[PDB]
DNA sequence: AGCAATAAAGTTTCCTTCCTCCTTGCCGATAACGAGATCAACTTGTTTGCGGCG
């Protein structure tokens, strides 16, 4: 095919066909004369050499090149290595109805939600829009849809909101190690050009928020839509098939909030007084009368289903820190009160959740987890939390040892 | 000569500019004052001005890697002008049935004239031979069909 | 200090007395090309070296000959700026001296036959800037300096190659600078072999005969003669006592009359002492000791001529008898202490088939030249060529030198060609280490690696072109006429220029430069590799080179090299690193003499150091005594340890010499992890300058030197006073003493305003100077893009306090206010360039014209009559720039478009448009246009307007110039008429030209009127001359590719502001994404109402250990207060003496910082301006390891009247209550980067495709679809959702029918599917059958 | 070009298809009678992929 | 309003047609120079098979 300035670009295959043909034609011309045999011999040496070099250049004899000193690429490497159809073209695919961007965080979100900047998603559900603008009769035909769309009317955004509800999508970090490297989320449109991301699935993706990128794909049809809503959704993908553990570890922050608050000092104040329930711990501390971290006696109402899966209510009193009181506010009606009577190391939360799932079923665990995130972020912000050069500690018993 | 596929007098002129330009570059001792080329090879400017196109531009290959290690080839940085497009044929067929829609109220032969010439890509004056009226009535009626289709709206202009 | 320094001083806390100020930094490229071009007479380098290397040429006969004499260059036609503008390489002429001399071949050497001594132009060449670059075709570029292995010799030993053995195999290698390598080797069976350019193995000894050597002489050289002697029946034999050493007695070893070693008995060291002692060599021995011994030399019967035993043949007792009676009472044999003296050569020989020399040459030829007939002289010529022809072999006596050292000779130099002695000696050294003596050595030791520079590359490509010449030159000498053939008639200059152009345009070394920030360039030219030709490869090369070697110390920075697969390979030069003259390295060191550090220096090698000891600078020195402490950590032998004080030889200079400059500049390196220090300085180059140039406050000391030596800025060439000033240019008047006489001495400087970078950025300059003010030499006069007052400015300093906030700083994510968005003070610009060309078709010419059919006038409104935009406009995607059009042929349409044209009826011309337009997604401002058009063609009219206003400009500039100059000269032209009378104001009032006739006296002064008119004529003539030259050069048309008619080119301007996603970080690896911007009102704030700027996540301090960022932060808060304390006073307008004392004491804080300044020196106005600059904050230098201290941070902070830890009470903007704890707060100086949200984002529904396979492309530039890998398949299969994949592979990839009908169904509301088969499948089938195969398929 | 690699002749197998004045040729429009001269024509067959 | 006439104007065909150009094949005029190499590759590397290779 030709180029901008009339120049050409070609396939070397042709070049190899040519030599073959020349030689064969020569050979006929020669044969018509019954010539001495030696030139015939040479003619066929050069023949077969041309032939197999067509098939596969530098295998038998050393390779033919152009002027560049580079091979005249044969067939076989249409099929071979990575370059071949298999590993390049046939198994691995370039794709339309796809996109990507840099990402970031949505903390407040719910797990199933994912941030969408306007214009890309706008582009992506284009033919749906066109169908519905012929539906409403705004765009009686296609060009009117196009033209109002490139005019970006408010109705455009209204119908965008109309469509994208319940309209899930597919998410991809690179590289795909295990099957959770991708997941199936539900959109929430946002005003930017960068995605927000629910924090906890940094680990399924090995993601850190320092400048990575993700891509997005689409179950255009319904079957795949429903599969992703039913299989790859954030709710199914909560335990490794490798070893049966929660992959929902709250790594580093919310842990801190919980450990800090759910803790037993002695020093502050109000040590050893009496309440009805946790709502009074809220009542005081939101007025700021008590140390949350202070063992004090209160009354709690714990529930149980020692019956054949039927609740068994009771209540009793506890010398406990205030935060434990508060955090009982959120436990969903199945647990003992021993669950909280320590200052909550990481694995305590692991087993918190494990128990929560294996007893109570699934969805309460999810909900429980969500509020753990929200509240621990909240009181982490409340916490007051920083470090200094003075928080570095040097034992006086170092220099003498050395 | 067999392998090369460019003409001969071409290469004569190429040899000639080679000899001449070297000869005169040593006459002078510096370069690129093409008016001298117009002089010494005093035929015309446009002649060589074309010739430089003709000669000084050779072919290249397709799969040369793209430079700063093998990011991609030249086979991925290519473009086309003769592409497919789905809606132009769509609306063309729409306009085809609009043509019959427009002309179905108009005289019987011209209906069939413009149908069978425009539909199945057949003969026009084949019909002018059938009637044998001189194709003047054809002319005004064709004008009228245009006046009839200039009663509606369509973009793709 | 200097004026520029009086403007703004940066404090320091360094304490060690510095000896050295850093040198000129990029001396090396300058030097290399300088020596390359320069006319060396004798001590040749490069070009003269190349000529005198290819010292003259003579004919295929030997009848005639050219001769070199000398050369010269020209000066360039075009200046720099026109070259970059015009679109050309910047180059120099070349001018050659030559003498065609001819010999009379009748006469013996009747040399007076013919002389044609003339000169010759041949080729231009490119030259360098004062900066380092070569522009090419209007493209500024740089080539890289290389590292690789020396030539010479090299020893090594593989360890268990046939691992069944688990045995060592030694071998030796020789690598000429140019010519063939050579390899000597052992085998599992203790036998020597050789190969050239890894030819197949051969016995070595063959070649020894091939050099006309007999086995006799062979083992004479290699082997010492074990002499037996047959005294009338019995065997006696000579013995050296130290041959029987660790050896055991075969018989009754004794004397003539005395026993030393009994049977079975080891010849101890005692008996060696006896045998040396009592004076015995000749010892009776059994005849049986022979049988098994080998004859040394082919012994015969002299009467017969019969090899009773061929040489190198084991011996016996029947052969003893025959040999004894033959008249041989002495038999030389080989010594075999297989422990020490093994007869590896004897073994290698008796494996070798050949005896004669000639057949050995034949067999070598037959290997080397297989099939070809064995013609004698051909083999001789081949062999002489490979190593004994000056043509195809060389050493680069460095090779010779290193080799002689590896020979342990004395003579450094020699030839470029081998000798026999040398080869013999390498065989000897090989066998000696094989016995054990000595050792092989290493690669990573820099002493073995030599660097290589631009000059040499030029040399080699140049002489290559010379050889291309040599060919045809000889072809024509012998044949053509001699009398008439001018020397220049034969030649050509294409190939030379071709190579030169090539690697200046084709090499993997020559790259674009990184115009982003000064550091980027200066480092990128200080960047080292071992890749390209004569180098290595990523996948082949491994770990051993990537790692660290101790010799790197003080030459190479360990702390900048990337994360890519090329980790350890490239690494930047150290700071005070220098190069040996050869291409090795060196580094200065302070001598330690009598304990005293002598203040001298020596740039010591990568070898020398291993001998001596060097002291460390962190050592506290005892104040003109010596090193204070006893056990000083010194270093030698590739390691460090603790030594005494008197013991030392030398000391380093600094604490810095190891690092890079990219490394050196973050302060408090001394408190953090290494890897992330790498990351820090690696991104530190990758920044962008803001609109404005904000300083830092915490420094190291060096920023000024790079601020200078980048060369971006205005400079004080020569002292003066500011004459004229503007926002675009400057004029200076030069001081008298500096104003040397000939010129009037008025420098000027036209500045570079809004101009594009290769990374597409805003470039510009600006004054930081005033009018009517003196100037010292050297100082700058206007800033560059990213600096202030001669100091680096590439980021901004801002507030921060760190704590969680609601999950907007989850993993290092960042959160900020919004006031800075009002200030737009990180906002920047991205110039974008665009063009459109007119070309001549086969039919005819493309044209450019406003008029085009089927256009709404809306577009045209912004175009002029020719079809070109009005400058200053503001534009958007879809808009049109250039009304370009194309004369076209015709087409054979069909009724579809027939009828669409029947309907619309808008006529199709014989032309279409080829117009230039705004790409989708882009919008901005036009500010400049240029046009280029050929010599031959009418200049499209607006380009004439542009040439005319460019002439207007140039004329105006030169008018200004000469008007000023000549106005200085009008001073004389008035004053000297005053000499010779008085017309006190009858002079002045009447018009000034009409002064010549005024009162006129004879004797000398008629000549003075003539001198007047003379100068007048001179000057007007110069003016006309200058206009002529310049007006021609400007008016001169362009040089173009074939087919081109002319081109247009456009620039643009667009300005980018923050949106979240924007990457940013600081100087400690402290990366981060931005998620949200905060209104002020929810910001945490303070006692005094000040909210904060920036917020952070401190979980990643210890995990990362970027602790020095803390220290800064103390200081970040700290010195600010001083400025406020001053600005407080300022707005209060207190008093000078208050400023005086307060400032002096600011500088008078520390214990033992070196700098000591007074200000009673300085004037009041200096104080005012200084104070006025300091108001924003007091900046400081923290040297890296001679840094400040916590005492001192907290000292300044205690003066600043604040929490000592600087960690304090804050309340919430949202709710307005106090947090629990205090929080450390301060300022960081941080950055922005080029990984931007708009630079990266892309989506795609539907568009272009491939062609051979019809599936989509990739790349935002070409509307790219994303890729879907096998890994994503595997995961999906893990779930098991078939239909997804069906779709993913059919419709969104290949099935065209599929994509069509699904698009149809969707717009119809139908969300359903139908599959097909990929085209890409059957392609493979069609390949398969192509290969001669009945691939096929079984139908259902 | 014909007898070639992109051989026009295989798509236009010569001995073929010309009308008198030389409008329709080379397989391009199989079912074409060149109408001005009314000349009927036969025998042509198309691949592009074979 | 429907139907035709005369006159004019622009054609597409189209076909020759004779200038000029351009390209496909052939054959020729002194006598003898030298068997190529020519400017490259730097030796990844461990595992595994098979032909020797005793
Ligand atoms: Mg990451
Ligand atoms: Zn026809």
């Amino acid at each position: 095919v030709p180029l901008d300035g009339g120049r050409f670009a070609t396939s070397d295959l042709n070049d190899l066909y040519r030599r073959v043909i020349n030689r064969n034609n020569r050979l006929k011309r020669l044969l018509d004369l019954a010539a001495p045999d030696i030139i015939v011999r040479n003619e066929k040496r050069m023949l077969q050499e041309a032939v197999d070099a067509l098939l596969d250049n530098g295998r038998r004899g050393r390779a033919i090149t152009g002027s560049n000193k580079r091979p005249l690429k044969s067939l076989a490497d249409m099929i071979k290595g990575k370059q071949g159809r298999f590993r390049q073209n046939l198994l691995g695919k370039r794709v339309d109805y796809s996109g990507r961007s840099v990402i970031t965080v949505g903390p407040y979100l719910r797990l199933h939600q994912c941030g969408l900047p306007k214009k890309m998603a706008l582009e992506l559900f284009k033919p749906f829009i066109y169908g519905k603008l012929e539906l409403r009769g705004l765009a009686t035909t296609i060009k009117a849809a196009k033209k109002m769309v490139e005019r970006e009317e408010a109705v455009v955004w209204d119908i965008l909101d109309e469509v994208i509800r319940e309209h899930p999508v597919l998410l991809n970090r690179a590289p795909t190690l295990h099957r959770l490297g991708i997941q199936a989320f539900e959109p929430v449109l946002i005003e930017g050009k960068a995605i927000q991301l629910h924090p906890l699935v940094c680990a399924a993706y090995n993601a850190d928020f320092d400048g990575d990128q993700m891509a997005v794909h689409v179950p255009l049809t319904l079957e795949a839509q429903l599969e992703a809503r039913a299989l790859m959704m954030s709710t199914n993908n909560i335990l490794s098939p490798a070893n049966g553990e929660p992959i929902i570890v709250p790594s580093q922050d919310v842990v801190l909030g919980l450990y800090y608050m759910t803790r037993d000092c002695v020093n502050a104040k109000g040590e050893g007084m009496v309440l009805t329930g946790p709502k009074e711990a809220e009542r005081l501390y939101r007025s700021g009368l008590a140390s949350l971290h202070a063992r004090v006696k209160v009354r709690i109402t714990e529930y149980e289903k020692d019956a054949n899966g039927e609740l068994v209510a009771k209540t009793s009193l506890k010398d406990t820190t205030v935060g434990r009181a508060i955090l009982w506010m959120i436990v969903p009606k199945g647990l003992p009160y021993s669950i909280v009577n320590q200052a909550l190391g990481k694995k305590a939360i692991s087993k918190m959740l494990n128990t929560c799932y294996r007893i109570l079923g699934l969805k309460p665990t999810v909900i429980f987890a969500d509020q753990i995130m929200y509240t621990g972020f909240a009181y982490a912000a409340r916490s007051g939390a920083s470090v200094g050069i003075d928080d570095m500690v040097i034992p006086e018993k170092k220099h003498e040892i050395i | 000569r067999s392998r090369d596929w460019v003409p001969r007098s071409v290469r004569r002129n190429a040899r000639e500019v080679a000899q001449a330009i070297g000869q005169l570059e040593q006459e002078l001792g510096r370069n690129a004052t093409e008016t001298e080329v117009a002089e010494r090879l005093g035929i015309d400017i446009a002649d060589y001005r074309q010739m430089l196109l003709d000669t000084n531009n050779s072919q290249l290959f397709s799969y040369d890697e793209w430079r700063e290690e093998h990011g991609d080839s030249i086979e991925l940085v290519t473009d086309d002008h003769q592409r497919e497009n789905p809606l132009q044929q769509l609306l063309d067929s729409n306009l085809r049935q609009r043509v019959m829609e427009a002309i179905e109220t108009l005289p019987e032969r011209e209906k069939l004239v413009l149908t069978l010439y425009y539909q199945e890509e057949l003969n026009l004056k084949e019909i002018g031979a059938v009637l044998e009226v001189g194709e003047s009535r054809v002319s005004q009626l064709h004008s009228q069909a245009i006046k009839r289709l200039r009663t509606k709206l369509g973009k793709l202009l | 200090y200097s004026y520029t320094e009086k403007k703004r001083i940066r404090k320091d806390f360094g304490k060690r007395p510095q000896v050295l100020d850093v040198p000129y930094l990029l001396s090396i490229q300058l030097d290399s090309f300088q020596k390359f071009i320069e006319q060396d007479p004798e001590g040749q380098y490069g070009l003269e070296a190349a000529f005198r290397s290819v010292f003259p040429i003579q004919s295929y006969s030997g009848n005639s000959e050219l001769q070199y004499v000398s050369y010269r260059l020209g000066e360039p036609v075009f200046d720099v700026q026109e070259c970059q503008i015009r679109g050309v390489t910047y180059s120099a002429p070349l001018r050659v001296k030559l003498r065609l001399v001819i010999y009379e071949r009748e006469a013996p050497e009747g040399t007076v036959k013919d002389i044609k001594e003339q000169e010759v132009y041949m080729g231009e060449i490119p030259l360098m800037t004062d900066n380092g670059t070569f522009v090419i075709n209007g493209t500024e570029r740089v080539i890289v300096s290389q590292l690789h292995r020396s030539p010479g010799v090299f020893f090594d030993s593989d360890k268990g190659k046939t691992h069944s053995s688990g045995k060592v195999l030694y071998n030796a290698r020789i690598i000429p600078y140019r010519g063939s390598w050579l390899d000597f080797e052992f085998d599992p069976k203790d036998n020597l072999f050789v190969r050239i350019d890894r030819r197949r193995k051969l016995p070595a000894t063959i070649i020894l005969r091939a050099l006309n050597y007999t086995t006799e002489q062979i083992l004479d050289l290699f082997f010492e003669k074990v002499i037996f002697e047959i005294r009338d029946n019995k065997l006696q034999m000579e013995l050296v006592p130290e041959r029987l050493r660790g050896e055991t007695a075969s018989f009754d070893i004794e004397a003539n009359g005395k026993v030393y070693v009994e049977k079975g008995r080891r010849i101890t060291a005692r008996h060696i002492r006896q045998l040396e002692k009592d004076d015995v060599k000749l010892i009776e021995v059994p005849v049986e000791y022979i049988a098994g011994k080998v004859v040394a030399k082919d012994y015969i019967d002299e009467s017969t001529g019969e090899l009773i035993c061929a040489a190198n043949m084991e011996l016996s007792l029947d052969l003893l008898a025959k040999l004894s009676q033959s008249g041989h009472k002495r038999i030389e044999t080989l010594f075999t202490n297989d422990l020490d003296h093994g007869p590896y050569i004897s073994e290698t020989l008796r494996v070798d088939p050949t005896n004669d020399r000639l057949s050995a040459l034949v067999e070598i030829y037959r290997m080397m030249r297989p099939g070809e007939p064995p013609t004698r002289e051909a083999a001789e010529s081949l062999f002489e060529n490979l190593f004994f022809s000056e043509d195809r072999y060389d050493l680069s006596a460095v090779g010779r030198m290193k080799f002689n050292r590896s020979l342990l000779r004395e003579e450094i130099e020699g030839s470029g060609i081998l000798s026999k002695d040398d080869i013999i000696d390498v065989m000897k050294k090989l066998i000696d280490i094989r016995n054990g003596k000595g050792e092989v050595d290493d690669i990573d030791h820099l002493g073995n690696r030599r660097i290589r520079s631009v000059g040499e590359m030029a040399e080699n490509q140049f002489r290559v072109g010379l050889v291309r010449v040599e060919r045809a030159v000889k072809e024509r000498l012998s044949l053509g006429d001699l009398d008439t053939l001018m020397p220049q008639d034969m030649i050509n200059a294409k190939p030379i220029s071709a190579a030169v152009k090539e690697f200046f345009g084709s090499s993997q070394l020559s790259q674009f430069m990184d115009q982003n920030n000064p550091l980027s360039e200066i480092t990128h030219k200080r960047r080292i590799s071992a890749l390209g030709p004569g180098g290595l490869t990523r996948e082949r090369a491994g770990f051993e080179v990537r790692d660290v070697h101790p010799t790197h110390y003080g030459r190479v920075c360990p702390i900048e090299t990337p994360e890519g697969p090329n980790i350890g390979l490239i690494n930047s030069l150290s700071v005070y690193a220098q190069t040996n003259e050869y291409g090795f390295l060196e580094t200065p060191y302070r001598k330690v003499t009598d304990g005293v550090v002598t203040d001298e220096i020596h740039y010591l090698s990568a070898i020398e150091e291993g001998n001596y000891v060097i002291a460390q600078a962190n050592s506290n020195l005892d104040e003109e005594g010596h090193f204070v402490e006893d056990l000083v950590t010194c270093r030698s032998k590739g390691e460090s340890s603790l030594f005494s004080r008197d013991q030392v030889d030398y000391m380093d200079v600094s604490t810095q010499q190891v690092v890079s400059v990219g490394a050196s500049l973050i302060p408090f390196l001394e408190h953090d992890d290494a890897n992330r220090a790498l990351m820090g300085a690696n991104m530190q180059r990758q920044a962008v300058p803001t609109l404005r140039a904000d300083k830092p406050l915490v420094g190291t000391g060096m920023e000024r030197a790079v601020a200078v030596d980048s060369g971006v800025t205005a400079v004080a060439k020569r002292g003066g006073v500011v004459q004229y000033v503007d926002a675009s240019r400057i004029v200076i008047k030069v001081n008298e003493d500096e104003m040397y006489p000939g010129e009037a001495g008025i420098d000027i400087y036209n500045l570079t305003k809004y101009t594009r970078s290769n990374q597409n950025t805003c470039i510009n300059q600006m004054p930081c100077v005033s009018l009517g003010e003196p100037v010292e030499r050297g100082d700058v006069l206007a800033d560059g893009p990213s600096t202030d007052l001669g100091e680096l400015a590439l980021g901004q300093n801002m507030r921060v306090a760190f704590m969680p906030w609601n999950g907007y700083n989850f993993e290092d994510s960042i959160l900020v206010s919004e006031r800075v968005v009002q200030e737009d003070r990180f906002t920047t610009i991205h110039i974008q360039e665009l063009a459109c060309v007119s070309r001549d078709t086969k039919l005819g010419p493309e044209e450019i014209t406003a008029d085009i059919p089927n256009v709404g006038e809306a577009a045209l409104s912004k175009l002029d009559e020719s079809g070109i935009v009005y400058i200053g406009a503001e534009v958007t995607g879809g808009d049109i720039l250039v009304g370009k059009v194309t004369p076209k042929g015709e087409t054979q349409l069909t009724p579809e478009e027939k009828l669409l044209r029947a309907i619309f009826g808008e006529k199709a011309s014989d032309v279409k448009d080829s117009s230039l337009r705004v790409p989708n997604g882009v919008s901005g401002t036009v500010i400049d246009v240029q046009v280029f058009t050929r010599d031959g063609v009418e200049k499209d009219k607006r380009a004439l307007e542009i040439e005319e206003m460019q002439l207007k400009q140039a004329k105006k500039d030169l008018s200004e110039e000469l008007q000023i100059l000549e106005a200085g000269l009008f001073s004389r032209i008035r004053a000297v008429l005053v000499a010779g009378g008085v017309e006190a104001e009858k002079l002045d009032k009447l018009p000034r030209d009409r002064w010549l006739e005024l009162g006129l006296t004879d004797e000398e002064k008629q000549n003075q009127l003539e001198q007047l008119a003379e100068q007048y004529d001179e000057l007007k003539h110069e003016f006309e001359k200058k206009l002529e030259a310049k007006r021609r050069k400007i008016t001169q048309g362009d040089d173009l590719a074939p087919g081109v008619l002319k081109i247009v080119k456009v620039y643009l301007a667009v300005k980018r502001r923050i949106q979240p996603g924007d990457k940013m970080a600081g100087r400690h690896g402290n990366k981060g994404v931005i998620s949200k911007i905060n209104p002020i009102e929810d910001m945490p704030y303070d006692e005094n109402g000040t909210p904060v700027d920036i917020v952070l996540n401190p979980l990643g301090v210890p995990s990362r250990m970027n602790i020095g960022q803390i220290l800064e932060t103390h200081l970040g808060m700290a010195a600010k207060g001083i400025g406020d304390k001053i600005n407080a006073m300022l707005k209060q307008q207190q008093e000078v003496a208050k400023l005086r004392e307060f400032i002096q004491r600011a500088y008078d804080l520390g214990a033992d910082v070196r700098q000591k300044v007074d200000l009673s020196t300085f004037s009041d106005e200096e104080v005012m301006r200084l104070a006025e600059n300091l108001r924003k904050g007091m900046p400081i230098a923290t040297p890296v390891f001679d840094g400040a201290k916590e005492a001192e941070i907290k000292e300044l902070l205690k003066l600043g009247d604040l929490p000592t830890s600087g960690q304090i009470r804050l309340y919430d903007g949202r709710t307005g209550e106090q947090f629990e704890r205090p929080v450390t707060v301060g300022y960081m100086y941080m950055l922005k980067l080029n990984h931007l949200v708009d630079d990266k984002m892309h989506a795609r529904s539907t568009g272009s495709y491939s062609l051979v396979t019809q599936q989509p492309l990739g790349g935002k530039a070409q509307f790219g679809g994303q890729r879907f890998g096998e890994m994503e398949v595997w995961a999906l299969e893990a779930y098991g959702a078939a239909y997804t994949l069906q779709e993913m592979l059919t419709v969104k990839s290949d099935d065209v029918n599929g994509r069509t009908k699904m698009y149809k169904n969707i717009v119809d509301g139908n969300h359903q599917m139908e599959p097909g088969m990929p085209e890409s499948f059957n392609v493979l089938l069609k390949e398969i059958r192509s290969l001669g195969i009945n691939i096929e398929l079984e139908d259902e | 070009e014909r007898d070639g690699l992109f051989c026009a002749r295989i798509f236009g197998p010569v001995k073929d298809y010309e009308c008198l004045c030389g409008k329709y040729k080379r397989l391009k429009h199989r079912g074409v009678i060149c109408e001005k001269c009314g000349v009927e024509v036969t025998q042509t067959k198309v691949r592009r992929e074979r």
